[PDB]
RNA sequence: CGGGCACUCUAACGGGACUGCCCGCGAAAGCGGGAGGAAGGAGGGGACGACGUCUGGUCAGCAUGGCCCUUACGGCCUGGGCGACACACGUGCUACAAUGCCCACUACAAAGCGAUGCCACCCGGCAACGGGGAGCUAAUCGCAAAAAGGUGGGCCCAGUUCGGAUUGGGGUCUGCAACCCGACCCCAUGAAGCCGGAAUCGCUAGUAAUCGCGGAUCAGCCAUGCCGCGGUGAAUACGU
């Protein structure tokens, strides 16, 4: 999971926010 | 073969045996459900005909889809490929086009491993 | 009229204050249950009153800050403790015997360099 | 499979098929040669060879040094045969009592 | 360890029942620290033996324990050239890890789908002698007795 | 890619000498430097030498190919394949 | 090599800083930059004078040096005419009030840095390195200290196969933080090569 | 290609992406450390003698 | 009436935090105690080699120790006695209101 | 906010643990056990690495003997390469799923960093981000959300709501410039992979396992690395 882009858990892997994990 | 070309499967949530048509995503999925305003939840196998021809009729009409899809993507790589571009040669012989390593792993283009 | 203990578990740090009451206990602005909801290791922090009978005898106005949820719960447990000593000089037998009375020194080794973790050494290939 | 280094050289494809041929005399053993790693140099005073090679039973360290390449190789080669030689008879000497 | 024996951990007891013993089957539940998970688990199977089963969930669990805790293994001794299998009775330290151990590995491998269900019903064919953690015990003990001519190289 | 705040980038010494190619009439063949430089719709037509690090690829740009850079159609890597 | 520096591990506890001053995360690298420079033109020009240490304290655009040197005469002058003609040169670079002092050194045998480059000089000087190391550490151990050892490794008198030659007498505690030990290295520079002069001077536990 | 190197990174580039951080104590040109302006070896070097104000060795 | 002390030795910080703090409240009058804030810790890890061997490292740091005193009471006769003090070498002084 | 330094805390200086006391064995040294105590027999971790070995590594960080290059084996610049790919090896990341995946809501950290820096808050946008704009030489203000977890809802054993590779199209930012060769966002595509042969690595308590956070270098970033920080928190040691 940590690996998805389009995932909650992939952007707090990845660090980054998105559609899939608003700030 | 339903829609839209395919067959979806039943029994399963709408907005997941959309997904099993090659064009439509998870984001597709929650867009034409609410076009439509029908419960995404509800199973393909409890539709009613009159929810599936609106269904399909939005569907149809928004985003190319099966066929006319691989057709456009087979033409932009087929354009790429007789242009001459770095990425049309990648395509060509059939090696990694998107900057990505190539001494090691790159085994998704390359297919199993050959051995000398 | 009040009485107070200090317990820490790691980088969790409470302060309890033991009144006489019925029994309710409040956690940082919420009431026990409010705020270690789901939580198995709960139960164990109301266990040094457990030990001396003083399980509806007082009321507890606790704080904490530091370390997780259940650092907090045993960092609970020595502050009650405490001021059930202070409460009574007489409960350290009862209380002692139970470890309540202190504290452990276990908390988090140094990560080290040339170790992944505390002590996980890298996987190395000899031949 | 088997992979070669030459440190600080340069050797062709038909040197390190020589390596491979003479790497041939460890399986007479009929013993499972686990990713044999050859490393080549030239010391002032000759060639060095070396070798680390893991079978199913122990690992195999050797070194052969001469001023003649394939020699040293030799060398190499009656070393790693010797210590593997002793790791898959040492058990059988302990039979009794 | 070479110097001294090893001491045993003392476990603390559990908050729900107050026994060392369901301590010790909570952390072979227990994956990657996840103790709150492995207490429910544990805790919701108690909930399922005593639906499917009128009666208390601390004696099955006991039970099952004692059903499946070994008497005799074999620990293997390589004497002159062949590894013979040597008989050697268990330490009561040993027989509860082994029948832990065998009940949780038995339970994962059921058919059902939720953890708390395997947990209940293997502890419920195993307080009646039933599942493969039993097997497991009567696998290891009739393996020993085979091998009891070999008992005099015992250490 | 580049931002769509920012223009299309062109080295500005490249540019210059296609305009001028325009005026007078096309086309000389132009040696360049510039792998960095976008396509533009004023270049289809002539014949550009794009530098490799070695050789200047005669390259004719067409209708298609106008989003592309000069860097696409003169390859740096010889390979012919192993074996 | 496997052996921690004997002044880098005593910073704080037996020894002090050479350059001690505060400053912010915007000069700190500005004002070190100097302190090197100052060193640089220290330590070529007062080789001739016997340097030791040079203490450096900074307080705001002004700047004060301590040399501890054991011929005072050579860096001071005749009445101050080198002393002047110093800081002169040193506001040049300082740019800023370079207030320069000289110290004197008690006992020059017992300074480590003192003693490495009087055998570094020696051994330059076509001098037998086996004997003049035994009397490095005879004159150190004449002068009170409670321990010496020194350490010369390279082409000693010019052989082709390198070799570490030493000598120590005494106590010479590495592992003890509380003992003081004054250490200096000296670069001798040879026809041949260049030899690593190591000097250990224990003056004493506090 | 050494000092003609330390010399180049010294001028102003023609574009402020060309910047690089060099030693000015020695002239390595990878392991530089901005607070210092010097590189791993010799951030080592001078805090062995004590050159470096409040820089100690850390133990924890 | 705000005097902030910072430095990397705490034994000379302490010192001056020390003196500060005696001198303004001999000459009246009232001083708010030197409190200690935390201090802000740049550490350094580097190979200790020059070239390979990775898993060796030495730590350093740099230690920036804080202080903070107040002169609650003023009066004039404390703004002339602080204006000639023999404060360290390792420290800065800052005063604001 | 008044007010207070009690408490938590922050950071300097001390006390405290020394087999000190008791039982027993002891020739002594010490060993088993108990009490007291926050801590007991080096209290846990770090720093610290003996003479020497590997003619170990490092002339490419630096210095240095020498030997060689001298309209070039010096120096400047543009572009390319260090990013190649029939293959082979090592170290890792992510997975093969229900003690799980996804969505919504809600709790609990420590250590650091921050003046063409960190960005509160508002607004445009699905978003990356952009445009406004307060604070903070920073125990003040900011990075900032901690994640696992907790509550509720969905998925029902499928190559799937597992996995997120590869590819098509559309954007954002840095930067003179993202073709070779940057990161990120969004739509679409949705692979191998069903727990792994011979063989082999790590770890004895806040350890392994698992969960997140910060920093150096740094315009940006190929960081899944390295160095630090805490959250949850086991199993087992008969024996040589
Ligand atoms: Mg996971
Ligand atoms: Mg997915
Ligand atoms: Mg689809
Ligand atoms: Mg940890
Ligand atoms: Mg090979
Ligand atoms: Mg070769
Ligand atoms: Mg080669
Ligand atoms: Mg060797
Ligand atoms: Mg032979
Ligand atoms: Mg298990
Ligand atoms: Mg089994
Ligand atoms: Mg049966
Ligand atoms: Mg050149
Ligand atoms: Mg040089
Ligand atoms: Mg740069
Ligand atoms: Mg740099
Ligand atoms: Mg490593
Ligand atoms: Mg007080
Ligand atoms: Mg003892
Ligand atoms: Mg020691
Ligand atoms: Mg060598
Ligand atoms: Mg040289
Ligand atoms: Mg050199
Ligand atoms: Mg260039
Ligand atoms: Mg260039
Ligand atoms: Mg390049
Ligand atoms: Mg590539
Ligand atoms: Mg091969
Ligand atoms: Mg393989
Ligand atoms: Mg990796
Ligand atoms: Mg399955
Ligand atoms: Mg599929
Ligand atoms: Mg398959
Ligand atoms: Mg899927
Ligand atoms: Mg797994
Ligand atoms: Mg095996
Ligand atoms: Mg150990
Ligand atoms: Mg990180
Ligand atoms: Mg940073
Ligand atoms: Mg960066
Ligand atoms: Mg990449
Ligand atoms: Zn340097």
């Amino acid at each position: 999971g940590k690996g998805d882009r389009r995932t909650r858990r992939g952007k707090i892997w990845r660090g980054t926010y998105g559609k899939y994990r608003p700030r | 073969a339903r829609i839209a070309g395919v067959e979806i499967p039943r029994n399963k949530r709408v907005d997941v045996a959309l997904t099993y048509i090659y064009g439509i995503g998870k984001a597709r999925a929650k867009e034409a459900l609410e076009k439509t305003g029908i419960n995404p939840a509800t199973r393909v196998k409890d539709l009613t005909e009159a929810e599936v021809v609106r269904l399909r009729e939005y569907v149809e009409n928004t985003w190319k889809l099966e066929g006319e899809l691989r057709a456009e993507v087979a033409a932009n790589i087929k354009r790429l490929m007789d242009i001459g571009c770095y990425r049309g040669l990648r395509h060509r012989r059939g090696l990694p086009v998107r900057g990505q390593r190539t001494r090691t792993n790159a085994r998704t283009r390359k297919g199993p491993r050959k051995t000398v | 009229e009040q009485y107070y203990g200090t317990g820490r578990r790691k980088e969790a740090v409470a302060r309890v204050f033991l009144r006489p009451g019925n029994g309710k206990v409040t956690v940082n602005g919420q009431d026990f249950n409010e705020y270690f909801q789901g939580l198995v290791r709960a139960v164990a922090a109301l266990e040094p009153l457990r030990a001396v009978d003083a399980l509806g005898r007082f009321d507890a106005y606790i704080t904490v800050r530091g370390g997780g949820k259940s650092g907090q719960i045993d960092a609970i447990k020595l502050g009650i403790a405490r001021a059930l000593v202070q409460y009574n000089p007489d409960y350290r037998a009862k209380l002692k015997p139970l470890g309540f009375l202190t504290r452990d020194a276990r908390v988090v080794e140094r990560k080290k360099y040339g170790k992944h973790k505390a002590r996980r050494a890298p996987q190395y290939s000899k031949r | 499979t088997m992979n070669i280094t030459s440190k600080q050289m340069e050797i062709t494809p038909a040197i390190r098929q020589h390596v491979a041929d003479r790497l041939a005399k460890l399986e007479k053993w009929q013993t499972h040669l686990i990713n044999p790693h050859i490393i080549l140099s030239k010391e002032p005073q000759g060639f060095v060879a070396d070798a680390t090679i893991n079978t199913p039973n122990g690992v195999l360290v050797a070194s052969g040094k001469h001023e003649d390449m394939y020699t040293a190789i030799n060398e190499l080669i009656n070393k790693l045969e010797r210590q593997l030689n002793k790791l898959q008879h040492k058990g059988e000497a302990r039979r009794a009592a | 360890a070479r110097r001294r024996r090893a001491e045993v951990r003392q476990l603390q007891p559990d908050l729900v029942y107050g026994d060392v013993l369901v301590t010790a089957f909570i952390n072979k539940i227990m994956r990657d620290g996840k103790k709150n998970l492995a207490a429910r688990i544990f805790y919701d199977a108690c909930k399922i033996i005593q639906e499917k089963t009128g009666q208390e969930p601390l004696k099955v669990f006991k039970q099952a324990v004692e059903n499946v805790k070994p008497r005799m293994e074999v620990r293997s001794r390589r004497v002159g050239g062949a590894n013979y299998q040597v008989p050697m009775e268990v330490s009561p330290r040993r027989q509860q890890s082994l029948a832990l151990r065998w009940l949780v590995q038995a339970a994962n491998q059921r058919p059902e789908r939720r953890a708390a269900v395997r947990i209940a019903h293997e502890l419920m064919d195993a307080a009646e002698g039933k599942g493969g953690a039993v097997k497991k015990k009567e696998d290891v003990e009739r393996m020993a007795e085979a091998n009891r001519a070999y008992a005099h190289y015992r250490w | 890619p580049r931002s769509l705040k920012k223009g299309v980038f062109v080295d500005d010494h490249l540019l210059e000498k296609v305009l001028e190619l325009n005026a007078k009439g096309e086309k000389r063949l132009i040696k360049t430097w510039s792998r960095r430089s976008t396509i533009v719709p004023e270049m289809v037509g002539h014949t550009i030498a794009v530098y490799n690090g070695k050789q200047h690829v005669p390259v004719y740009i067409t209708e298609n190919m106008v989003g592309h850079k000069l860097g696409e159609f003169a390859p740096t890597r010889t390979y012919r394949g192993h074996g | 090599g496997n052996k921690i520096h004997p002044i880098g591990f005593r910073l704080g506890i037996t020894r002090d800083w050479e350059s001690r001053w505060y400053a912010g995360k915007k000069q700190y690298r500005h004002l070190l930059l100097e302190d090197q420079r100052i060193r640089g033109l220290l330590e070529k020009e007062l080789y001739s004078a016997g340097l030791a240490r040079v203490d450096i304290e900074r307080a705001a655009d002004n700047v004060a040096v301590t040399v501890h040197v054991a011929k005072p005469g050579v860096v001071i002058g005749r009445g101050g005419e080198r002393i002047r003609v110093l800081r002169e040169e040193l506001a040049k670079l300082t740019g800023k009030n370079v207030a320069l002092n000289v110290q004197e050194v008690q006992n020059p045998n017992l300074s480590a840095p003192l003693v490495a480059q009087r055998v570094a000089e020696q051994i330059e000087r076509r001098f037998a390195v086996r004997r003049a190391i035994k009397q490095a550490v005879q004159r150190v151990m004449e002068s009170g200290a409670k321990g010496a050892k020194v350490i010369v490794s390279g082409r000693i008198g010019g052989a082709e196969q390198a070799r570490t030659e030493w000598a120590a007498q005494g106590r010479v505690p590495l592992h003890t933080l509380r003992a003081n030990i004054d250490y200096g290295f000296a670069l001798a520079r040879t026809t041949y090569g260049v030899l690593g002069v190591k000097a250990y001077i224990f003056l004493g536990e506090v | 290609a050494r000092k003609a190197l330390i010399e180049k990174a010294k001028r102003t580039p023609k574009f402020k992406v060309r910047a690089y951080t060099r030693c000015v104590r020695c002239g390595r040109a990878r392991s530089v450390y901005r607070f210092f302006g010097l590189c791993r070896i010799c951030l080592r070097e001078l805090a062995h003698k004590g050159q470096l104000p409040g820089v100690r060795k850390a133990s924890w | 009436i705000r005097i902030k002390l910072r430095g990397f030795d705490h034994k000379t910080l302490d010192a001056s935090a020390q003196k500060i703090v005696e001198a303004a409240r001999r000459s009246g009058a009232q001083v708010s105690g030197p409190i200690p804030l935390p201090t802000r810790v740049r550490r350094f890890t580097v190979i200790r080699g020059p070239f390979k061997h990775k898993d060796s490292r030495e730590h350093f740091e740099l230690r920036t120790h804080n202080r903070l005193v107040d002169i609650i009471n003023p009066n004039r006769k404390t703004i002339e006695q602080l204006m000639t003090l023999d404060l360290p070498t390792g420290v800065e002084i800052e005063i604001k209101t």
